[PDB]
């Protein structure tokens, strides 16, 4: 989740088409909490939204 | 045909200036605010969600489509 | 084919009750599953199947 936070700023100040490529690479990062909660028989979209909600800065 | 576009050139200045008088509270045009508001509200998608980053992210996804279309038209 | 294999399991340990092990296993997955796999929680029903086992064990000591 934090790598997705680490890359959206890295997308934002990049410039051109590469910005959208950094962001969709961060969309591939989100599947790892997603496959676990389904395997743990829980909600994936809830749990990953909990993760990013715990934050001060991206570390 | 030059005067057809010239009339609608003048008509745009009539529409925007009458609108500028009735509301002094004026921002920039061209969807310039929306791209900021796209990134502004995805920060709330970073901030708030229990599940709401799917919605506010989609909300902020649709905001940049207007200057996207204004580039695409 | 796996129903034969768990019947081979009961046969090699006992040989009896192999008729009966396949009877009980049907309605476990017949009754619970479609109500809950439309809700899709596989792991919870596994742990529910865990706690169905040991409660039966203590109840065996109650009745025997």
């Amino acid at each position: 989740a934090a790598l997705s936070i680490y890359l959206e700023n890295y997308a934002t100040s990049m410039g051109s088409r590469e910005q959208l490529a950094i962001a969709e690479f961060a969309r591939s990062l989100l599947v790892i909490p997603n496959t676990l909660a389904v395997n743990a028989a829980q909600d994936s979209t809830d749990l990953v939204a909990k993760l990013r909600a715990f934050h001060n800065e991206a570390q | 045909q030059f005067m057809e576009e010239t009339e609608r050139s003048l008509h745009d200045a009539i529409m925007i200036v009458r609108r500028a008088i009735k509301n002094d509270s004026v921002v920039a045009g061209g969807g310039a605010i929306e791209m900021e508001l796209s990134k502004y509200l995805r920060d709330y998608s970073r901030t708030i969600p229990g599940k709401q980053q799917l919605l506010i992210g989609a909300y902020a996804k649709a905001l940049e489509i207007i200057p996207r279309q204004l580039c695409d038209n | 084919k796996s129903m034969i294999e768990i019947s081979r399991t009961q046969d090699e340990e006992v040989g009896d009750g192999t008729t009966s092990v396949i009877i009980l296993a049907g309605e476990m997955l017949s009754v619970a599953e479609h109500f809950l796999e439309q809700q899709m929680h596989p792991t919870v029903v596994i742990s529910a199947y865990r706690k169905a086992l040991d409660d039966m064990i203590s109840t065996l000591k109650k009745i025997s």
